[PDB]
């Protein structure tokens, strides 16, 4: 899910 | 309303006891690192994977700036290396690449290196790891370091544009509403996911924000705890110090790493  | 002072009685007397830090770009700074000719068409492009994938060279440039050597951790980096040594740091997040928190001496364990680290790299194509030393000769030697098997660009494990955090990142489901007081240095945390991490402490927990100016989700949306130290970053930690007793300490550490 969490992304840059 | 909480002030400076309260903030240190709570740490000096330790009430406060798992501290979570969050870390950015005006922590380094003042090591000499600016924030934000290198053959790129836009900033952002040193971290974007298909720029990449088509010039590396930039990236390698900029990688060869920041490997062991060019900067050293500044009173900020060691001020937290207090809070590690005195049993107070529960986690710090860092947004930073630059690898100083873990030069202050800062346990790995300790670290969430939320956009990545040089100290170890990755085949862009069949995925092996490899030691970050293993490239070294190949950075500093302008070459870029190919796959000893299948001859991929080998990366360093920054994060880039697009790219999940890394794994570690996890820890925030439980670190977070483990805190009791989280601490924000040199950055804003203006982007997500670390806008709404700053909201996942309990509202029993002091925000404390050392910083040039009250922005991000401190100013958006405070809380009833929360203390703003504002203007320069190492001027804030030294009145933090100083309100905490610990100028000797830091004297000490400081002098112990760095020679003077
Ligand atoms: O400046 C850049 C350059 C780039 O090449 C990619 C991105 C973002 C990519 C991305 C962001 C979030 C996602 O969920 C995802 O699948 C991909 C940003
Ligand atoms: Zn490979």
């Amino acid at each position: 899910r969490h992304k840059k | 309303k909480l002030s400076l002072q309260d903030v240190a009685e709570l740490i000096r007397a330790r009430a406060c006891q798992r501290v979570v830090v969050m870390v950015g770009a005006g922590i380094s700074t003042p090591s000499g690192i600016p924030d934000f000719q290198y053959d790129l068409p836009y900033p952002e492009a040193i971290f974007e994977l298909p720029f990449f994938f088509h010039n590396p060279k930039p990236f390698f440039t900029l990688a060869k700036e920041l490997y062991p050597g060019n900067y050293k951790p500044n009173v900020t980096h060691y001020f937290l290396r207090l809070l590690h040594d005195k049993g107070l740091l529960l986690r710090l997040y860092t947004q930073n690449i630059d690898g100083l928190e873990r030069v202050s001496g800062i346990p790995a364990s300790k670290l969430v290196e939320a956009h990545g680290t040089f100290a170890s790299a990755t085949c862009t194509v069949c995925q092996r790891p490899f030691p970050g030393e293993d490239i070294r000769a190949d950075v500093m030697a302008d070459r870029v370091p190919r796959c000893p098997v299948c001859t991929g660009v080998v990366k360093p494990d920054i994060v880039f544009f697009g790219e999940p955090l890394p794994q570690r990142f996890l820890l925030h489901v439980v670190d977070f509403p483990m805190a009791d007081l989280l601490l924000i240095l040199g950055t804003s945390l203006e982007v997500e996911p670390f806008a709404s991490l700053t909201e996942a402490v309990r509202s029993s927990v002091p925000r404390l924000l050392i910083n040039r100016d009250l922005v991000g989700p401190l100013a958006w949306h405070p809380r009833s705890r929360d203390v703003a130290q504002l203007g320069d970053v190492v001027h804030g930690v030294e009145s933090l110090v100083e309100l905490l007793g610990w100028t000797e300490e830091m004297r000490d550490l400081v002098q112990r790493e760095t020679g003077k």
